[PDB]
């Protein structure tokens, strides 16, 4: 909703989508750890399949680094991004209903 | 100019608001020692070393 006013860009575009909207027991778990040293924002990433449906599966795993960025900016807040819109069937609009 | 604290290494201070000197809430304006936050070097061409 605002202007670009940006300087940094790092994008890799192998394009495919396999969302497969389902209500079944969860078998896919992503995990991302975000931190920074000296300004070098480091983001470690991992993914794994599980079996449980509702709670968090308790076992043990490991995480590894996936990306680094020289952001050089003070960071205090963060908010996640969700995306969901329904067909014509839902009378509640995108912002309204889903 | 004269950021109220010290900096974290390798960071950019992108600010416009006027730094409060002399305890002055300023709307980007002057007052009792309310000096502009930015400063431009007065490098007169062919100056002293």
């Amino acid at each position: 909703s605002s202007a670009n006013n940006c300087t940094f860009e790092y994008v890799s575009q192998p394009f495919l989508m396999d969302l497969e909207g389902k209500q079944g027991n969860f078998k896919n778990l992503r995990e991302f750890v975000f931190k920074n040293i000296d300004g070098y924002f480091k983001i470690y990433s991992k993914h794994t399949p599980i079996n449980l449906v509702r709670d968090l599966p308790q076992g043990f795993s490991a995480l590894e680094p996936l990306v680094d960025l020289p952001i050089g900016i003070n960071i205090t807040r963060f908010q996640t991004l969700l995306a969901l819109h329904r067909s014509y069937l839902t009378p509640g609009d995108s912002s309204s209903g889903w | 100019l004269f950021r109220k604290s010290n900096l974290k290494p390798f960071e950019r201070d992108i600010s416009t608001e006027i730094y409060q000197a002399g305890s002055t809430p300023c709307n980007g304006v002057e007052g009792f020692n309310c000096y502009f936050p930015l400063q431009s070097y007065g490098f007169q061409p062919t100056n002293g070393v």
